[PDB]
């Protein structure tokens, strides 16, 4: 899950 | 006019739709080397790379690779360098091309650590008894000066290669007040804080790139640097009727993606512009007023 | 309360990022079916696909697919069935879906032709001297009568098994004034046209799933479906305070994605839901308000 | 391009 920004 | 149209999106309500167009209009290019297995480690967000054809790459013999765009406006005339915020692994590479790039000028726009999550390293030293070495990269870091404000802040480092001992002064300029997938508290504090930007002499040509970043150098990176293409060219053709937004926002997509994460950033960026040309265009009070406004105090 | 956060997401401006922590958080299940190359003429959007978990079979020997979505609501006690505006070539399907899920209402919240764009098929007939007969799935559709306002129109369909010369009576609501990727024109509005459908009849238990469809079918189908789940559970409870809306549309996004497209979709679904709860806490006058507010003439 | 609703 964490790892993304958009 | 783009106020005639910001007017009119407005009215309607339209600006995630308009900004969907822009989303489904962007262009779209390899990002083979940022998903190396190898590069892995070098990337903050598994999503948000930099194309091949314009990211910026290390003189380091190494692996050359950051996640760093370069952001080339042929019209406008300036190029920005937007990048992520620095991983614990990176500020020796974010260093190096700061060095490389010979950039002058470091606009933060995020904090190191945004509603318990952190964004960014402290790539950057708080206090002046306490120099960084980026030993990767051979390269040390010293705060010189400080000079806060209400929501920003301006640093003095001091950048050295210890490899020839060559030494440069690094204007830091570090938005505290703008929210991760926010906009800035209003467009007097924007405009006022850019223009700061101006004056140190930091986004002009007789330097490399200034280097832009946010977490992921997108969002408010994008919107930082929209505002900014948009006034540059209002002035170049100083007939600031002939500016499209989107345009040059679609233009900016070509180097980076993402650039401009919201509506809401998109509706702001508009706001922004238009309030810069009214100084442009000429009056000189609307500056002085953005300070007052910006409460840098 | 909701309202509380509302309030305080409103002062801090955080939809866009409360909205992408929902994005984040969604779930993702297979698409497997969805994206086989023979089913491919059966989507109107190659990125918006059914989970098989809970995706709706044709009880058709042929191919059992159609860009549908079954959402079944444990506490609110309430399914709908989402799913895109028919193709040209799956009317038929959509008809059939219909017949054999044995729904009674039909919500469009779209428009055929929307910003120069086609959305949907004319997938049902305008007027009664031409009924509409599709030929593979073997049923008749006919207009037997129509009331148009303002911004809606409830329609009363007759669709009739060829196969069994059986035949059943659908209402249609037909949300007109809704932009793709917009909000309805006010919580009065919308609140007016879902308690229309509501005393219909519609979304009665008695009957099989209400098919909510908009261009899509995650965008203003999700709104129309988040606002309306809220609103059951709060009575469910009639203990309005424990209904957390984010948590509602994060249970929604397990049988359908992407339900609510938009940050601004999102703040509306808390407009329209607080408000509501004036009613089912109590308030008469309310309901009688949101009519002239909705200005259905 | 014209397939892309999100």
């Amino acid at each position: 899950d964490a790892d993304e920004y958009l | 006019e783009m106020e005639k149209e910001f007017e009119q999106i407005d009215k309607s309500g339209s600006w995630a739709a308009i900004y969907q167009d822009i989303r489904h209009e962007a262009s779209d290019f390899p990002c083979r080397v940022a998903k190396l297995p190898k590069n892995k480690n070098r990337n903050r967000y598994r999503d948000v790379s930099p194309f091949d054809h314009s990211r910026i790459k290390l003189h380091q013999e190494d692996n050359d690779y950051i996640n760093a765009s370069l952001i080339k406006m042929e019209e406008a005339q300036r190029s920005y360098i937007l990048t992520q915020g620095p991983l614990p692994n990176t500020c020796g590479h974010f260093w190096e091309m700061v060095w490389e790039q010979k950039s002058r000028g470091v606009v933060m726009l995020n904090r190191v650590m945004e509603k318990g999550s952190l964004k960014c390293a402290q790539y950057w030293p708080q206090k002046e008894e306490k120099e960084m070495i980026f030993e990767d990269t051979n390269l040390k870091l010293t705060l010189i000066s400080e000079d806060i404000k209400t929501y920003y802040t301006v640093r003095q480092l001091e950048l050295e290669n210890l490899t020839t001992q060559e030494t440069r002064e690094i204007l830091h300029f570090h938005y505290t007040t703008w929210p991760d997938f926010g906009v800035p508290e209003s467009p007097a504090s924007f405009l006022n804080f850019l223009f700061k930007v101006r004056e140190s002499g930091s986004l002009s040509p007789e330097h490399g790139p200034v280097v832009v970043h946010s977490s992921a150098g997108i969002g408010r990176s994008g919107t930082f640097c929209l505002a900014d293409t948009c006034l540059l060219l209002m002035d170049k053709r100083k007939d600031p009727s002939s500016v499209d937004i989107k345009k040059v926002l679609l233009e900016m997509r070509k180097f980076r993606m993402g650039l401009i994460q919201t509506a809401d950033q998109l509706r702001f960026s508009y706001l922004a512009v238009i309030e810069g040309a009214k100084f442009i265009m000429g009056d000189s009070s609307v500056q002085d007023q953005w300070k007052e406004l910006s409460h840098e105090d």
